[PDB]
């Protein structure tokens, strides 16, 4: 129980983490990458004027 | 175009030449994986030769530089690093006959030999096996014979065929017999010619490798 | 070969 | 009669089939193997040296129907040089591939040192250069001496007049049929006698028929070498001793003799790149 | 045995909280956002310098130099603009599992199957590259190495633990002991304060280098997981596993947010990375190729088949100009 009480203390430290439901914490993942569609060279292919390849 | 960069292309050509000659230096050598059981005796079959997860053993025998890897002092999941060892030439698989009837370790050596022989990364690589401790097996069967820890056995309760039965029972574990060849030697505390057997089997694998390369196969 | 000659 | 225009189709069918096969082989080498190993270097060598000589084949065809060499002097020296150059190159590539397979099988330890993909290209450049070193004494005397009425394409000699060209037929015989047959029958027979003593191929019926497959392929390459280049050398030796009576049944068989002289060049694609495992990937 | 009962009560509490205070429904938060069409990408450059199967990929902040090692013990620092090389570092621990490249660009890292995280010095006077320290202290095998700074380093070593060192001392200044199986992958954040490690436990834990105690724990897979990468917001991470599943875990919501699996795939994952915006996910499969998922619609948006053997590591730049798929056919591509 020298490792099992470590698991108890780990899950007791991990039990009190403030959740937020996923309409409020995955719509931010859409609103983030909706405001970074300009700075992404794999969404819309950038021509050779700015491409260094 | 390419004014100062030509010095960098000169550097990137010279060290590429060094990479090419180092790959040719590592190609004319030959590596052998060396598994084995716990307290089996694989340290004897790196002592019969001339000679941390892996520890190398880089020795030579007639311009054919062998590299042994007695890996078994590494306690981790074997599945997620054995894929580094595909393309190895031979695989030495030491099996004891002094851990012949201890908690029956021979059956777990069969489990490990089946797990390395039917492994999907080693479907072509030959697997040499050195049945160590012959010099103690031959007098641990004259007193306590092999019909104890083998139900389906009878007949030769001597050394004579009762080791050939163990050889046949190891060699009857490959599901794919027309692709890989399983060699077998009986090592000893004297008669230091085991490296001759390693050289013979690795030569017999270099023949098959060059036939696969030349297109005959 | 053969041809020319 | 009407054989002089009908022989050209069956005599340039060798050109068409061999050119298609050799272009197929050099294309699949340059587009699917990238010349990474040693063996594809020799295969591309033999494919190129067979392709150029196979593309040469219509130029000898006009020398029966037209009667002449109607290409002028601006092609006679060039075509004789590349013919007697690519013939020796297609011979020496087979010899070097046989020595390579003999080193790869019979001497397995030293084969790790020798047949790296750098040394294979080096001995390839070596046998192209050694073929040039005997194709250029053919080239410098590849004159053009007119007949009763024609333009011709033939080789006169230096001084002495009729013997120093008579050395060339004997030299191509003893250095282009005696030496390659005498090297690739022993250089393969000791390979077969070694593979019969290999534990990978001795027993085990499926692997026994794999050994049978290897011996069938080796007997096919040696037998097609002998069967292709037997008549074009036996006839050119017999044309030097006796002046053959000009029977009208001869010369159709002599253009057929040239045709099965080039059947080896035609069938080396079918012999090597089809009958391996590298075509499957 | 009642202490195991209390541990199971806490596990059935942390499952019941996200079963009672989470309403995930991301199939309802993908009725507005439109897909990205088809992502046509071709191999701009094929870096051809190795003679063995490679196992690593990491680019610097300059997005010009990459680094990759293979079985022959030659981790070479490539150049992405001019196809050339700048360094071919010799090493001893020839069974290399991973590499890294420091954000300053001064150091590379090695690490393999013999418990040594070799970190090298590059911009040194009076000669070529040089081994700076020989980091040892584990028991199993190194699996993923990453740099926090030029002083600190976190890894993921196959003896069940992770570590954070100092280079100038070599000592394990923070250990990370939270697994029951071998760790396999490791990835960092934009602020490099909190990292994530994925293991053979089918669990990807978030560790922090502040204390050493994990803050969250993410189960959900069926088998070993072999690639972790943080989303560029630092609030999500993708795990690729041998379950043919590159599922995207969250951090603020704290459960499996969305799962990525196509029907005809049975093979596994060796590398996962995002773009610099993160709409598309660069999964590297064991189908001898790699594909591009749409990381907010759970749909495939591209297939980057350009190899003959399985990919091992896949790095995407800081400015998002390229990916770098490195297969075992010794030909690491640079798609765009």
């Amino acid at each position: 129980i020298a490792q099992a009480r470590k698991l108890v203390e780990q899950l007791k430290m991990e039990a009190n983490i403030d959740r937020i439901k996923v309409s409020k914490a995955a719509a931010d993942l859409m609103a983030y990458c909706e405001a970074h569609a300009k700075e992404d060279p794999l969404l819309t292919p950038v021509p050779a004027s700015e491409n260094p390849f | 175009l390419s004014a100062e960069d030509k010095a960098a292309v000169e550097r990137s050509k010279m060290i590429d030449r060094n990479l090419r000659e180092d790959g040719e230096k590592a190609a004319r050598e030959v590596k052998l994986l060396l598994l084995g059981a716990g307290e089996s005796g694989k340290s004897t079959i790196v002592k019969q030769m001339k000679i941390t997860g892996i520890v190398e053993t880089h020795f030579t025998f007639k311009d054919l530089h062998f590299k042994m890897f007695d890996v078994g002092g590494q306690r981790s999941e074997r599945k997620k690093w054995i894929h580094c060892f595909e393309g190895v030439t031979a695989i030495i698989f030491c099996v004891a006959l002094s851990d012949y009837d201890l908690v029956n370790r021979m059956h777990e050596s069969m489990k490990l030999f089946d797990s390395i022989c039917n492994n999907k990364w080693f479907t072509d690589t030959s697997i040499i096996l050195f049945l160590n401790k012959k010099d103690l097996f031959e007098e641990k069967i004259k007193k306590s014979p092999l019909t104890i820890c083998y139900p389906e056995y009878a007949g030769s309760n001597t050394y004579e065929e009762a080791a050939a039965y163990i050889q046949c029972q190891f060699e009857d574990l490959n599901k794919r017999k027309d692709t890989k060849e399983i060699y077998t030697h009986f090592t000893c505390a004297t008669d230091t010619k085991n490296v001759q057997f390693v050289f013979d089997a690795v030569t017999d694998v270099i023949i098959k490798n060059n036939l696969k390369d030349c297109g005959l196969f | 070969y053969x041809g020319f000659x | 009669m009407v054989t002089a225009i009908t022989i050209m189709a069956l005599y340039s069918i060798v050109c068409v089939v061999g050119l298609f096969g050799n272009f197929l082989v050099m294309y699949v080498i340059v587009r699917y193997t990238k010349m990474k190993t040693a063996t594809n270097i020799y295969i591309f060598n033999l494919a190129l040296a067979d392709a150029l000589a196979t593309s040469t084949l219509p130029f000898q065809s006009v020398n029966y129907l037209m009667g002449t060499w109607p290409f002028g002097n601006i092609l006679c020296k060039i075509v004789i040089s590349i013919d007697y150059y690519n013939m020796f190159t297609s011979i020496f590539t087979l010899c070097t591939m046989s020595v390579d397979r003999y080193i790869a099988v019979c001497h397995p330890v030293k084969a790790l040192d020798f047949r790296t993909p750098r040394n294979a290209k080096i001995v390839n450049v070596c046998n192209w250069i050694l073929s040039s070193a005997i194709g250029l004494p053919v080239m410098f005397m590849a004159t053009t001496k007119y007949r009763q009425g024609s333009i011709d394409c033939t080789l006169t000699f230096s001084h002495p007049t009729w013997y120093w060209e008579n050395l060339l037929k004997i030299c191509v015989f003893i250095f282009a049929f005696i030496m390659p047959v005498l090297i690739i029958t022993v250089c393969y027979g000791l390979m077969i006698l070694r593979l019969k003593s290999v534990r990978m191929l001795s027993g085990s019926k499926e692997k026994d028929r794999n050994l049978r497959r290897i011996t069938r392929m080796v007997l096919v390459v040696v037998a097609v070498f002998i069967v292709c280049w037997t008549p074009i050398h036996i006839y050119v030796i017999i044309k030097a001793l006796i002046t053959i009576p000009e029977t009208t049944f001869q010369t159709v068989s002599w253009h057929f003799c040239i045709a099965l002289g080039y059947t080896n060049s035609c069938l080396n694609p079918v012999l090597y790149a089809f009958l391996d495992e590298n075509f499957k990937r | 045995d009642q202490l195991r009962q209390e541990a199971e009560q806490l596990k059935n509490q942390i499952r019941d909280a996200r079963k009672a205070c989470a309403d995930a429904t991301l199939s309802q938060i993908t009725n507005n956002i439109d897909p990205v069409g088809r992502i046509q990408m071709r191999t701009r450059r094929t870096l051809r310098g190795h003679l063995a199967k490679i196992y690593a990929m990491h680019w610097g902040t300059d997005s010009r130099l990459l680094v990759s090692a293979s079985q022959d013990g030659k981790l070479i620092i490539w150049d992405s603009y001019t196809t050339n090389k700048v360094h071919a570092i010799p090493l001893r621990s020839s069974w290399v599992m991973t590499c890294a490249y420091a954000p300053s660009g001064n150091y590379v890292a090695c690490g393999g199957l013999d418990n040594i995280c070799s970190i090298y010095n590059l911009k040194t006077r009076e000669g070529n590259v040089r081994v700076s320290r020989e980091l040892a202290g584990h028991t199993g095998y190194l699996s993923c190495c990453r740099f926090l700074d030029d002083n600190q380093i976190v890894t993921s070593s196959g003896d069940t633990t992770c570590a954070l060192w100092d280079i100038e001392t070599g000592q394990q200044t923070t250990t990370f002991t939270g697994h029951t199986g071998d760790v396999m992958s490791l990835s960092l954040a934009p602020d490099t304060r909190l990292f994530v490690s994925g293991a053979c436990d089918a669990s990807a834990k978030l560790w922090d280098v502040r204390e050493g105690m994990c803050r969250q724990t993410f189960t959900g897979h069926e088998s070993d997981i072999n690639a972790i990468c943080f989303f560029p917001n630092g609030n999500a991470f993708a795990t690729g596993s041998d379950d043919a599943t590159c599922r995207l875990f969250d951090l603020r919501a704290d459960q499996e947010l969305m799962t990525y699996s196509h029907d005809n795939i049975i093979c596994g994952i060796t590398s996962v990375s995002f773009s610099k915006s993160g709409r598309l996910l660069l999964a590297g499969y064991d189908d001898f190729n790699c594909n591009v998922w749409d990381a907010l619609k759970a749909d495939r948006a591209g297939v980057l088949a350009g190899h003959d053997n399985r990919v091992s590591c896949l790095g995407v730049t800081d400015d998002g100009m390229a990916v770098a798929t490195g297969s075992w056919d010794s030909f690491l591509k640079i798609w765009n």
